[PDB]
C-alpha cells in the first residue's frame, strides 16, 4: 500500500504467553542462542504431607 | 423443580437449569457447589 | 380490513426495445433535454416535465424510463421519448414494452417496537440499526422487499402490478398491529 | 448429560442409574460402588439430526466409594467443567 | 521483575526497518502490573490463588509497555499496550497473598 | 441373538478383567476378548488431518492462505481463546467457495474476514463495536457494511442481535475513571459496581422510553454514564461539562451524545412531573441532578402512569394534522396522443446545434 501502514494492527500477543507458559509447564528449556537443550528443570509440588 | 445450586462465598442459592453462563446472581463468582442428597444413607459404628 | 390508509405508490420503471441504431451523440446535440457524457458512461439520459419522469437511450436501440406514479403515466412518458426520438430522425418503434419496478409506501399511525418482530421474524426481517434506522423485511408471497420503521411507516418495492403492493400490505398489517 | 432413565416396571431408575440426581450427576453423601457411573455424559456423532453416543463417566475400583462434594464452573470457553471429591 | 526486565528492555529498547529507512520504533518503559483473569466481555477482575487451583486456570499478570512510533508523522505514543501475561510466583512481590 | 435359545436378552459384562458378551438368558458366552492399543505408544501418537490425509489443503492459493493467515492474525491480538479463531477460519473457509467472492479486490478480501471474525463473535454472543474492527481493518466503514449485508444475505446465515447489556458492561470497563491516577483528581473516584448499577437502570429506562430503537447506542450509553456520575455527588460533577469528562476519561464522544442527553432530560422532566414532591418543588434540567436514584427507585409505577398521557421521534411529534393525504387520481395516459408540440420544444434548433457543437470545443 502507498498509504502509510501503523505497526499497532501487528501487536501479537499469543507467542509470548505461550513461549513461557507451555516452558514452565513441560520442563524444557530449548534456546538456540546457546544451543541448549535442558530438561526436568521443574517438578510438581508433593503434597505428601 | 428446579436443582438448587450454592455459591462460592454468600452460599445464596442459585438455580440454572438451563445453559446460562455459571454465574452467582449477587457476586460475579462463577464456582458452584450441589446441595446435600435428600435420600438417607445408613452407616456402621464401628 | 384496512385501516383506511391504502399504499401510495411514487416511482414505476418501464423499459422498451426502440428496435432500431442510434448516435448518442446526434440525440445529445439535436435534443434540448438529453445530456451525453460518454467520458463519464456511454448514454444519453432523458428527461420531462409531465408525466415527471427521467429516461435513459442507448445506441442498441433501448429506452428506460422511471419516476412516473403509476404504470400507465410510465407508459405514456416512454411513449413521449419515444416520438422524440422518431421526430429527430431514427426509426424507433415501440416494441416489447415492459414495468420492471415500482415503489410503494404507507403508514399505520402508531409506534413500532422493532425488537419483537425482530425477535419474532429474525429469518427474514433483518433488522440492524447501526449503519441504518430502518428494519429491512423481505416476504415470499408476492416477491417484495419491505422498510420498516418505529414512525408506523412502510416503504414496499420489488412489485410489477399495484395489486401485489396492496396484497403484500395487507398481509403484514396483523403482523405490524401484533 | 442427560438425567436417569426411569425403570417402567418399578418406577425407580435403573441399577446403574441409582445415585444419579434430577440433573444426571450425582448426589453428595451417597455411597457409590464399583461400574456406576457418575455423570451420564452423551456427546454428538458429528465427530439429519446429529445422534449422540453415551459415554459415561463410570466409577471403578475395588472398594466403595463416598462423595463429599460436587462442583461446577465454566471456562472463558463456556467448557463446562465437574469435579467430584470421593471419600474413603 | 524489578530490574532485569528494565535492563532487557534497554538492551533492545530500539529497531527499525531497513527498506523506507526514517521510520523507527522506539519503547520507553516496561511494566508487569498485578494478577488478573480475562472475564468472557472483555473486562478482569483480581483472582486469588486458590480460585486458580479449582478452576484450572494460570495464575498470571499482565505485561504493558509504552510505544513509541513513526507513521507518516513521529507524534504518536501510546501508554498502555499490552504486549503478553506473567506468571507470578506466590508470595513474590506482586502476588495478592504478601 | 443367542444361538442356543433366539433370544435377545444378551448383555454385554466384564468379570475381574475378562470383557465378554453373555446370554444373560441361558448363561452362554458369544464375545469375549478384545485388542487394545497401550500407553507404550501413547507418546508416539500423531495426527494428520483427514484434509491433509484425502490430499486437500494444496490447492490453497497463495491470497486463499494470506487471507486465513490475516483471519488468524486479527483474532489473536484481541486475545481470544482459540475457539473463536477456528470458528472464524471455518466461516471464512465456507465463504470462499462462491465464484463471485474469490474473484473481488483486495479490501473485499480484508473486510471479509473482518465482518467473518464479527458474525463469529456475535454468535457467541460478546459484544463488539463495528468502529473498532473498523478501526483495525485498513478498509473504509461504508464498503465494510456493504460487503457485511452482501456476505449475510449471500449465505443468509443467523445474526444475533447486539445485546446492550453486554455492550455497557465491557464499555464502563473501559474508562479511568476509577483509579486515583496522578492526572486526575481523587474527587472523581468512586464504586464500580454502584456506578454500573447506576448506568444499567439508567439504560434500560431508556431502552424502555423508545429512546434506543433504530439510532447508535454508543451516544445514549455515555450520556448515561455521564449523568450517572454527576448523580453519584451532584454537590461539584453539576459543574462540570460533559466535553471535560470525555478529557478526563480519554474517550472520543460522539457529535450526537449531546442530543441524545437533551432528549433523555426531557424524559427526565416528563417523569419528575409525576412524583408529588418532585412536581411541588418545580424542578429544572440541572437541579434535577439530585433525585435521579428517587425516580429509579420508582421507575415502573410511574413511568407506567407517564405512558398513558409513548415516545415517537420528535420531529415527526409535532402534531400532523394531516398524515399521508391521499393524491388524486391521474391514472388517465390518453388516447394515444396528448400534445405534439411538446417534441418541437425539446429539439433544438439550427442555431443552437451550431451552438452546442461550439460550446465544448
Ligand atoms: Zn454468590
Ligand atoms: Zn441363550
Amino acid at each position: 500500500r502507498a498509504a502509510q501502514f501503523d505497526v499497532v494492527k501487528h501487536m501479537r500477543q499469543d507467542q509470548i504467553t505461550n513461549g513461557m507458559v507451555n516452558a514452565i509447564s513441560t520442563g524444557n528449556w530449548s534456546l538456540k542462542r546457546f544451543k541448549m537443550d535442558r530438561q526436568g528443570v521443574t517438578q510438581v509440588l508433593s503434597r505428601l504431607s | 423443580q428446579p436443582m438448587i445450586y450454592i455459591c462460592g462465598e454468600c452460599h445464596t442459592e442459585n438455580e440454572i437449569k438451563s445453559r446460562d453462563p455459571i454465574r452467582c446472581r449477587e457476586c460475579g463468582y462463577r464456582i458452584m457447589y450441589k446441595k446435600r442428597t435428600k435420600r438417607l444413607v445408613v452407616f456402621d459404628a464401628r | 380490513g384496512p385501516s383506511g390508509i391504502v399504499p401510495q405508490l411514487q416511482n414505476i420503471v418501464s423499459t422498451v426495445n426502440l428496435g432500431c441504431k442510434l448516435d448518442l451523440k446526434t440525440i445529445a446535440l439535436r435534443a434540448r433535454n438529453a445530456e451525453y457524457n460518454p467520458k463519464r458512461f456511454a448514454a444519453v439520459i432523458m428527461r420531462i416535465r409531465e408525466p415527471r419522469t427521467t429516461a435513459l437511450i442507448f445506441s442498441s436501440g433501448k429506452m428506460v424510463c422511471t419516476g412516473a406514479k403509476s404504470e400507465e403515466q410510465s407508459r405514456l412518458a416512454a411513449r413521449k421519448y419515444a416520438r422524440v426520438v422518431q421526430k429527430l430522425g431514427f426509426p424507433a418503434k415501440f416494441l416489447d414494452f415492459k414495468i420492471q419496478n415500482m415503489v410503494g409506501s404507507c403508514d399505520v399511525k402508531f409506534p413500532i417496537r422493532l425488537e419483537g418482530l425482530v425477535l419474532t421474524h429474525q429469518q427474514f426481517s433483518s433488522y440492524e440499526p447501526e449503519l441504518f434506522p430502518g428494519l429491512i423485511y423481505r416476504m415470499i408471497k408476492p416477491r417484495i422487499v419491505l422498510l420498516i420503521f418505529v414512525s408506523g411507516k412502510v416503504v414496499l418495492t420489488g412489485a410489477k402490478v399495484r395489486a401485489e403492493i396492496y396484497e403484500a400490505f395487507e398481509n403484514i398489517y396483523p403482523i405490524l398491529k401484533g | 448429560v442427560m438425567g436417569p432413565m426411569l425403570d417402567a416396571a418399578t418406577r425407580k431408575p435403573i441399577w446403574r442409574h441409582e445415585i444419579l440426581d434430577a440433573d444426571g450427576i450425582c448426589s453428595p453423601g451417597e455411597k457409590v460402588e464399583n461400574k456406576q457411573v457418575l455423570v451420564n455424559k452423551s456427546m454428538p456423532t458429528v465427530t439429519q439430526q446429529p445422534q449422540y453416543k453415551d459415554v459415561p463417566i463410570t466409577y471403578k475400583g475395588a472398594t466403595d466409594s463416598y462423595i463429599e462434594k460436587v462442583m461446577i464452573s465454566s471456562n472463558a470457553e463456556d467448557a463446562f467443567l465437574i469435579k467430584m471429591l470421593l471419600r474413603q | 521483575i524489578n530490574v532485569e526486565i528494565k535492563k532487557i528492555m534497554k538492551a533492545n529498547e530500539k529497531v527499525t526497518s531497513d527498506a523506507d529507512p526514517m521510520w523507527y520504533l522506539k519503547y520507553l518503559n516496561i511494566y508487569v502490573g498485578l494478577p488478573d483473569v480475562e472475564e468472557s466481555f472483555n473486562v478482569t477482575r483480581p483472582v486469588s490463588p486458590h480460585e486458580c487451583r479449582l478452576r484450572d486456570m494460570t495464575y498470571s499478570a499482565p505485561i504493558t509497555v509504552d510505544i513509541e512510533y513513526t507513521r507518516g508523522s513521529q507524534r504518536i505514543i501510546r501508554n498502555a499496550l499490552p504486549i503478553g501475561r506473567m506468571p507470578i510466583m506466590l508470595r513474590s512481590s506482586n502476588c495478592v497473598l504478601t | 441373538r443367542c444361538p442356543d435359545c433366539g433370544s435377545t436378552e444378551l448383555v454385554e459384562d466384564s468379570h475381574y478383567s475378562q470383557s465378554q458378551l453373555v446370554c444373560s438368558d441361558c448363561g452362554c458366552v458369544v464375545t469375549e476378548g478384545v485388542l487394545t492399543t497401550t500407553f507404550s505408544d501413547e507418546g508416539n501418537l500423531r495426527e494428520v488431518t483427514y484434509s491433509r490425509s484425502t490430499g486437500e489443503n494444496e490447492q490453497v492459493s497463495r491470497s486463499q492462505q494470506r487471507g486465513l493467515r490475516r483471519v488468524r492474525d486479527l483474532c489473536r491480538v484481541l486475545q481470544l481463546p482459540p475457539t473463536f479463531e477456528d470458528t472464524a477460519v471455518a466461516y471464512y473457509q465456507q465463504a470462499y467457495r462462491h465464484s463471485g467472492i474469490r474473484a473481488a479486490r483486495l479490501q473485499k478480501k480484508e473486510v471479509l474476514v473482518g465482518c467473518c471474525v464479527l458474525i463469529t463473535c456475535r454468535q457467541h454472543n460478546w459484544p463488539l463495536t463495528m468502529g473498532a474492527i473498523c478501526t483495525l481493518l485498513y478498509a473504509d466503514l461504508d464498503v465494510f457494511s456493504s460487503t457485511y449485508m452482501q456476505i449475510v444475505k449471500l449465505l443468509g446465515l443467523d445474526v444475533p442481535s447486539l445485546c446492550l447489556a453486554e455492550l455497557v458492561k465491557t464499555y464502563c470497563s473501559s474508562f479511568k475513571l476509577f483509579q486515583a491516577s496522578p492526572s486526575v483528581p481523587a474527587k472523581y473516584v468512586e464504586d464500580k459496581e454502584k456506578m454500573l448499577s447506576r448506568t444499567m437502570q439508567l439504560v434500560e429506562l431508556a431502552n424502555e422510553t423508545w429512546l434506543v430503537t433504530g439510532r447508535h447506542p454508543l451516544p445514549v450509553i455515555t450520556a448515561a454514564t455521564f449523568l450517572a456520575w454527576q448523580s453519584l455527588q451532584p454537590a461539584d460533577r453539576l459543574s462540570c461539562s460533559l466535553a471535560r469528562f470525555c478529557k478526563l476519561a480519554n474517550v472520543d464522544l460522539p457529535y450526537p451524545a449531546s442530543s441524545r442527553l437533551q432528549e433523555l432530560l426531557a424524559v427526565l422532566l416528563r417523569m419528575a412531573e409525576q412524583l408529588a414532591w418532585l412536581r411541588v418543588l418545580r424542578l429544572d434540567k440541572r437541579s434535577v441532578v439530585k433525585h435521579i436514584g428517587d425516580l429509579l427507585q420508582h421507575r415502573q409505577s410511574l413511568v407506567r402512569s407517564a405512558f398513558r398521557d409513548l415516545l415517537l421521534p420528535p420531529c415527526m411529534l409535532k402534531s400532523p394534522k394531516r398524515i399521508c393525504p391521499v393524491p388524486p387520481v391521474s391514472t388517465v395516459t390518453g388516447d394515444e396522443n396528448i400534445s405534439d408540440s411538446e417534441i418541437e420544444q425539446y429539439l433544438r434548433t439550427p442555431q443552437e446545434v451550431r451552438d452546442f457543437q461550439r460550446a465544448q470545443a
